[PDB]
RNA sequence: CUCGGAGCAGAACCCAACCUCCGAGCAGUACAUGCUAAGACUUCACCAGUCAAAGCGAACUACUAUACUCAAUUGAUCCAAU
């Protein structure tokens, strides 16, 4: 009478870290009112710019690396004719955005500072982030 | 009463003698670097990362992949130097440059990227979605041959298979074409698994497909251990995984034991746990490839658990813990009338005896 | 308070208590704030809020209201669309 | 009766009120611009004084205003 | 069961079984179930004025475009975003 | 817990201190912090269809 | 205690009769603002009628 | 109640049910002075009535 | 707290200059 | 003679003298300083006072915005005006 494939359980344990983030019911790690910058989030763009280079980040809020492009890497550097200028800033998000679509990140805020985000470098990495179909504002939690 | 640090307090190094000789941080940039090397230190007194940092252990995970390719980094960088003067001796790439319309060919960037970076890139990637852990319980490997896996969807288009992008179980109702630069004379052996559809153990998982012996890239002509399975998400239970596994035989091996019937719609003998499937096979096979994606529910799910399965479609939900009230009183004092309305199971009238 | 009234020889009401608080049938008394309706143009929205809500009283209270009022006004009444019928039974209270 | 003339005053009243909006925020922008050209005024005052300072500074803003007036008037 | 009850409108059932097609066994029934009251009476009510709610909303042929949802409007963006990784065969 | 001070940039008050220190030194605070106890939900089964 | 400022009423342009009161400086025009109205359930303008008392 | 009454012999349901019916068979206890107006028929024990 | 070893780890003070009109 | 800060009262809370010092009885900016609602603090009672997630509704893609800056910046009931 009964069925073999018919047999589940009560509880469904489903162990993909990116399960509840998915769905928006993850709790975020609110707080931090008094410092800077704020962790409200699951996965956070952090441009990294050096005297020579340019690095861009994908973290989680657990500080893991998802997906990263710097202009140290050959296949970067060897269409640049400077590591460290304005397109390669604009390359970086070009690039950085055909990333996290592959690796399934679609959004993901940014934490810039006055400067930073005035700034013309960084004014083109967004349009491309953008423009690769990244948005760089997170759904809002699910607490009902 | 006082009690001494345990260790180097944090600013004891800086001399206060000569403060007025000394270089500041002038810039909060700098400030800020210098802020986020220390928290990353570790450190005697309590730290967030004590609580909430995801607790790792001493023992190094083992590799349990191929070995690394020999380059001649001398010979190496002479190259990458040499192209980079021609790079910049042209006067239309400086000039593009500087009015800011250059712009960088993505197809070529991925190429050479695959060949470089790219292993150890889905290899942090895999350890995010934590499948070195579910799969192998912490050992980790880096994937050197790049595996290309992707979805006939009608006639023209392709879904391709990357490292955790979505694809419907719609898109992949049909065994995917699967692509892999190897020698000939070598032997492989494809995988599919379901970390997270299992619907009664926890810590099982679903085979979906498995081909062994396979000659070079012909993968058709390899053995048929289990038949493909779509996978079957159920409804409401969130967004699952589905891996495929590429090893590397180094001769041909004997499946008798894994093998399942064709066809095989029984779950008892889909479920399948990858550590112990290597861990028998490990002297002789090793792991070379990897590609996941991510699956979610739609209508096509229904006609594998009704035709295919034989079953009914199981719906779970996602349920909240029941709300916090503290023990009710007898007397509320100075709480709101609403205050009872808290405790109270029916919305409807009571009457009693009555 | 009268304790043997001069005519009937019983126990008298207190008519401020009548004017200002409501008893439910379970024992609880529900007042008012005090100053909901004074200088509401210095007070905030939140301290507003509060202000015109119904709240309880406490034992020592309610115990003093009983002494000031008679049977009549502890009887079960049972008025036509009433908005604080279902407060007057408490419901899953233990001890 | 009385709930139907309210209502119909309400709608009626609404169907100007987009429009009075508007005519209001010009008000606003009009009159907030007098506030800067106010200022730019006074400071231009301060430097037909040419630095010479002392008591003597409050009242030549004052004999300014009244040929501002005067213009006005013509 | 939907499809053999003869009460209703075809073109109604074939509407019905799509939109409320999370509703449906595997048999072919239309279930609807409610436990918001004491009273069977009550509870027995609100199930019979679901389905002539469905059979308004089938028969009405609403094509307006109303709000989006909140939480439809990640899945918007994730959708749109799986199909710029979408290829064509090299060779067709 | 004690853990390291980084203040907004548009807080000035805060911002024209870490300017002034010398390089090297880094300021610190004593934070607060809740561990949760109880995951968001679980889920379980309601209906087989 | 010189008052500076003074309470006025404003009362809503939409015919509602929804009114809230407000501080102004004293030597100033009469206010009109842009209020949101509960009764239509969006902003509406208003306009001071009366003074209520001086602060 | 009106069940309860009717299974004991207290309230005959051959003959029309009024408010006198009730009293007489101690089914309802009505208080004229204390502005009591009749009975209100409530519908609790609706689905074993 | 005073009793702990990591008693004074939010000093900053003695690191500025004294800057007092 | 009410209210607030500091010391006495060094480190959770609390603590007096016709004890030692400094202050308050506002101002300014907003006009969603809109509605609602879990859970909590509380000047040693009561009265009063305080902080608040989620939610509705707005705003928003820049504003350390989603309970304004500010230390106290204040007055119960009846009654009167409306
Ligand atoms: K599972
Ligand atoms: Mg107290
Ligand atoms: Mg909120």
């Amino acid at each position: 009478d009964p069925v073999e494939n018919e047999a589940v359980a009560p509880e469904f344990t489903n162990r993909n870290p990116r399960n509840l983030e998915l769905l928006s019911v993850a709790r975020k790690e609110r707080g931090w009112r008094t410092v800077f910058p704020s962790r409200e989030f699951w996965h956070r763009l952090r441009v990294i710019r050096t005297q020579h280079h340019v690095e861009a980040l994908v973290e989680h809020q657990n500080g893991k690396v998802v997906v990263s492009a710097s202009t140290r890497e050959w296949a970067i550097k060897k269409h640049l004719y400077s590591t460290r200028n304005v397109v390669a800033c604009e390359s970086i998000g070009r690039v950085l955005a055909q990333r996290c679509l592959e690796a399934g990140i679609n959004f993901m805020v940014y934490q810039p500072t006055p400067w930073e985000a005035a700034s013309d470098s960084m004014k083109r990495l967004q349009s491309a982030m953008t423009e690769g179909g990244v948005v760089l504002r997170e759904p809002q939690r699910i607490y009902e | 009463r006082r009690t001494p640090p345990l260790g180097p307090m944090p600013n004891s190094d800086i001399d206060l003698s000569n403060l007025e000789r000394l270089e500041k941080y002038r810039s909060f940039d700098r400030y800020r670097r210098r802020a986020e090397q220390e928290a990353q230190a570790p450190h005697w007194w309590r730290t967030y990362r004590e609580y909430f940092g995801e607790k790792t252990d001493p023992k190094e995970k083992i590799d349990i992949g191929l070995p690394p390719p020999k380059v001649s980094r001398t010979q190496q960088l002479l190259e990458r130097k040499q192209a980079i003067q021609e790079l910049r001796a042209n006067v239309e790439e400086e000039r593009a440059a500087r009015l800011r319309t250059a712009s960088v060919p993505l197809d070529a960037v991925r190429a050479e990227w695959e060949r470089t970076c790219g292993p150890y890139h889905k290899q942090r990637l895999a350890e995010y979605y934590g499948l070195y852990r579910d799969l192998f319980h912490g050992a980790t490997f880096v994937p050197r041959v790049p595996l290309h896996v992707a979805y006939a969807v009608g006639e023209d288009d392709l879904m391709p298979v990357y490292c955790g992008n979505e694809v419907t179980p719609t898109e992949a109702a049909q065994a995917p074409e699967v692509t892999y630069e190897a020698e000939e004379g070598s032997l492989w052996t494809l995988l599919l698994t379901s970390l997270d559809g299992h619907l009664l153990e926890p810590d099982a998982e679903y085979l979906h497909w498995l081909l062994t012996n396979i000659p070079g890239n012909r993968v058709a002509e390899g053995q048929v251990t289990c038949p493909y399975l779509p996978p079957f998400p159920a409804r409401g239970s969130g967004i699952h995984r589905l891996a495929f596994l590429l090893f590397k035989q180094d001769q041909p091996i004997d499946f008798s034991e894994d093998a399942r019937p064709s066809p095989c719609y029984q779950l008892a003998q889909r479920t399948f746990r990858t550590f112990d499937f290597y861990k028998k096979h490990q002297e002789t096979m090793t792991p070379a490839g990897l590609s996941f994606f991510q699956c979610r529910w739609d209508d096509s799910v229904t006609y594998i658990f009704h035709q295919l399965l034989d079953m009914r479609e199981p719906v779970f939900e996602f349920v909240r813990p029941p709300p916090y009230h503290p023990k009710q009183k007898r007397f509320p004092h100075r709480q709101p009338l609403r205050y009872l309305d808290r405790y109270r199971d029916s919305h409807e009238p009571t009457y009693g005896i009555y | 308070l009268t304790y043997f009234s001069a005519r009937k020889g019983k126990r008298k009401t207190v008519k401020a208590v009548i004017d200002r608080f409501l008893r439910l049938h379970c024992g609880l008394w529900v007042r008012r704030k005090a100053g909901y309706k004074k200088k509401l143009w210095k007070k905030t929205p939140a301290r507003k809020k509060r202000l015109r809500e119904f709240v309880f009283c406490n034992k020592t209270q309610s115990k003093l209201l009983d002494k000031m009022t008679t049977s009549f006004w502890k009887r079960r009444n049972w008025y036509v669309d009433d908005p604080y019928q279902k407060y007057h039974d408490r419901t899953n209270l233990k001890v | 009766q009385k709930r139907r003339e309210r209502e119909q005053h309400i709608a009626e009243c609404m169907a100007k009120m987009p429009q009075m909006i508007v005519n209001w925020q010009q008000q606003q922008r009009e009159n907030w611009e007098k506030a800067q050209a106010d200022k730019e005024r006074r400071a231009r005052l301060q430097a037909e004084a040419q630095e010479l300072l002392g008591y003597q500074v409050d009242p030549r803003s004052a004999r300014f205003q009244e040929l501002l007036q005067d213009l006005e008037k013509k | 069961h939907l499809a053999t009850a003869e009460w209703i409108a075809e073109p109604v059932r074939q509407k019905i079984a799509i939109t409320h097609k999370n509703k449906i066994n595997r048999l072919g029934e239309l279930i609807l179930t409610s436990e918001s009251s004491r009273y069977q009476f009550r509870n027995l009510a609100d199930c019979l004025q679901k389905i002539r709610d469905m059979i308004t909303e089938a028969s009405q042929t609403p094509k307006e475009p109303t709000k989006e949802d909140v939480k439809l409007h990640r899945i918007r963006i994730e959708n749109m975003n799986r199909e710029r990784l979408r290829q064509k065969r090299i060779h067709s | 817990t004690k853990e390291v001070y980084v203040p907004h940039p548009r807080n000035t008050e805060a911002v024209d201190l870490i300017t002034r220190l010398p390089k090297g030194a880094v300021l610190y605070k004593t934070f607060v912090h809740v561990v949760p106890a109880k995951p968001e939900g679980t889920f379980k089964l309601v209906a087989m269809l | 205690s010189k008052s500076k400022n003074i309470l006025v009423r404003m009362v809503s342009e939409a015919g509602t009769g929804f009114c809230f009161n407000t501080k102004r400086n004293r030597l100033r025009e009469k206010l009109t603002l842009l209020h949101y109205d509960p009764v239509v359930k969006q902003r509406v303008l208003f306009v001071e009628k009366k003074k209520i008392r001086s602060l | 109640r009106l069940q309860y009454l009717i299974d004991l012999g207290r309230v005959d349901p051959s003959q029309p049910i009024d408010l006198t019916q009730l009293v007489n068979g101690r089914g309802v206890t009505i208080q004229p002075l204390k502005r009591d107006y009749g009975v209100q028929l409530v519908e609790e024990g609706a689905d074993t009535f | 707290y005073k009793t702990k070893p990591t008693h004074g780890i939010g000093k900053y003070k003695h690191l500025i200059k004294a800057e007092e009109p």
